[PDB]
């Protein structure tokens, strides 16, 4: 009966340097 | 100088024999790379700029067009997966890998970034950058006695990156190179910094996401109990990840939930199901669901530490997503429990919550219930309590829930309402 995984956000895949 | 060029003259001085003039160049474009509102990289890429750029990536003498086309080709790899894969195709990976050893700390810091984004964009990539032999200068990188003499966006960049190379799933990352990953993702786990703490967490969620043996890998380590610690924090952007963590692995064995549990994960979870933040929430009852899915001496863990009257109050009142898991939580416990656990269950006040979400109209959760509601019957049965039982799910109101599910679209629905109905009723 587990049932697995289908700023507070997840880090950005990717990110541009301003 | 070298700012609001326009494409042609950035061409015109990357196509000249002078490495001065292409440096001049390359800056400008970084500079048009990393302007607030649309750069232009499709017009980049189009004037056939990429392999320029990696070319100047290996001029050792030239440090500083080195950086500007690192900075360039980090910039272009930020994008979209053609403007990435358009970055990789001029053969900017070894190039990268290279300059991770550059003597200087921005240019290697530079090196990091383009490929934490190139690692970012999917697995495929990040399988390229692995076989191209990343891990092993990056890990070199951070291989000093003690983490706080490095910069601090440096190591930041480095443990986003380490996390991109731990992230996606399909497949996941080579076991080798999580392997050889693994002890320095531990030593940034204990670090002070919270958006290392961070990333690190969200690393190690990534890498306990999936079969039980990848759990295992990162259990073994030992990590348990510092996720516990962060999962205490009081920075959501911790706490967060942390969490996500701490479920994924009680998703596992029941040895490895144990390991959660004995940790002592169970006594934050007053305040996480209660947490003003809606997600935290949600997760929380999920690996609450995942815990009380375990033995029985865990459904018994579970009760000592208090938390059975917050699973009544999040199934009372909360985000229908975390009523949901609360659901899955509770039928959980009622398949798994002893009797007196279900008994206890009951006299907490589960009844009415759990009637009052049976007028929802997601079939799942409707099932959860009905079958929550089965598995209490049983255990009155075996009291021979089911009347008084019955009696508290009339009073409440949840017969007549009962009775209009037997009219309703699902056939388990259909079936199991009428069962109840027709035996109970």
């Amino acid at each position: 009966r587990k049932r697995k995984f289908g700023t507070s956000t997840p880090p950005k895949p990717k990110k541009n340097r301003e | 100088g070298t700012v609001n060029w326009s494409v042609e003259d950035i061409v015109k001085g990357i196509n000249s024999n002078n490495l001065e003039s292409q440096l001049q160049a390359t800056q400008a474009a970084r500079k048009l790379l990393s302007r607030e509102k649309q750069p232009p990289i499709d017009n980049i890429i189009r004037a056939g700029l990429i392999p320029k750029f990696v070319s100047f990536l290996g001029k050792t003498d030239c440090s500083p067009i080195q950086f500007e086309s690192a900075w360039a080709l980090t910039n272009i790899a930020s994008g979209t997966s053609e403007q990435t894969k358009a970055v990789v195709d001029g053969g900017a990976i070894p190039a990268f890998i290279s300059l991770l050893a550059s003597p200087h700390a921005h240019i290697s810091e530079q090196a990091v970034w383009a490929l934490g984004n190139i690692a970012g964009d999917g697995s495929a990539f990040r399988d390229l950058v692995i076989k191209h032999g990343a891990i092993d200068p990056l890990l070199a990188l951070l291989a000093v006695p003690d983490l706080s003499t490095l910069a601090c966006g440096y190591l930041r960049n480095l443990t986003w990156t380490l996390s991109n190379l731990c992230r996606n799933k399909n497949p996941a990352p080579p076991l080798d190179a999580v392997e050889q990953i693994l002890p320095t993702l531990v030593r940034l786990l204990h670090h002070n910094d919270p958006e290392v703490l961070a990333d690190s967490c969200w690393a190690i969620s990534y890498l306990t996401d999936g079969p039980n043996e990848r759990i295992e890998m990162v259990v073994k380590k030992g990590v348990v109990p510092q996720l516990v610690k962060l999962l205490g924090a009081t920075e959501l952007p911790i706490v967060t990840p942390a969490l996500r963590a701490i479920g994924n692995i009680v998703t596992g064995t029941d040895e490895q939930t144990q390991k959660v549990i004995d940790a002592g994960a169970l006594a934050v979870f007053p305040s996480l199901l209660t947490n003003p933040k809606t997600n935290i929430q949600k997760e929380a009852t999920w690996t609450m669901s995942n815990i009380t899915a375990g033995r029985q001496d865990q459904i018994q863990q579970v009760v000592n530490h208090g938390l059975v009257p917050f699973l009544v109050g999040v199934l009372s009142k909360a985000d229908f997503k975390t009523q949901k898991e609360a659901a899955w939580a509770i039928t959980n416990y009622t398949s798994g429990g002893t009797v007196e656990q279900i008994v206890y269950l009951v006299h907490c006040g589960i009844i009415e919550p759990l009637m009052n979400l049976l007028s929802a109209k997601d079939t799942k959760i409707i099932q959860v219930i009905l079958d929550a509601i089965s598995n209490i019957f049983q255990a009155a049965e075996k009291l021979g309590e089911t009347e008084k039982l019955s009696i508290m799910i009339e009073e409440c109101g949840g017969l007549d829930k009962i009775e209009a599910l037997q009219r309703h679209e699902n056939e388990s629905v259909y079936k199991a309402s009428l069962n109840l109905i027709e035996k109970y009723f």
